[PDB]
């Protein structure tokens, strides 16, 4: 939900009280991201 | 309560009363009354 999916992109075109409202859409979607991995990851641990 | 308290005070035109906020940009905010981006205070503007 954020304006793009990259990063320096929406540093490259809004200001800072803008920019941080799509940034942690992109950080709190990469952080489901990451604990979605890592749960998969311990739970293929467990059966290995 | 508040720690300590700075009331400052000046005069300015109408339409840059727009400019005093955090954040803000433009001919008084970059050059002579800036508020930091994380600024907490109430700003209180009348015409004189």
């Amino acid at each position: 939900g954020a304006i793009s999916s990259v990063l320096n992109d929406i540093l490259s075109r809004l200001d800072k009280v803008e920019a941080e409202v799509q940034i942690d859409r992109l950080i709190t979607g990469r952080l489901q991201s990451l604990q979605t991995y890592v749960t998969q990851q311990l739970i293929r641990a467990a059966e290995i | 309560c508040f720690t300590n308290v700075y009331a400052d005070s000046f005069v300015i035109r109408g339409d840059e009363v727009r400019q005093i906020a955090p954040g803000q940009t433009g001919n008084i905010a970059d050059y002579n009354y800036k508020l930091p981006d994380d600024f907490t205070g109430c700003v209180i503007a009348w015409n004189s």
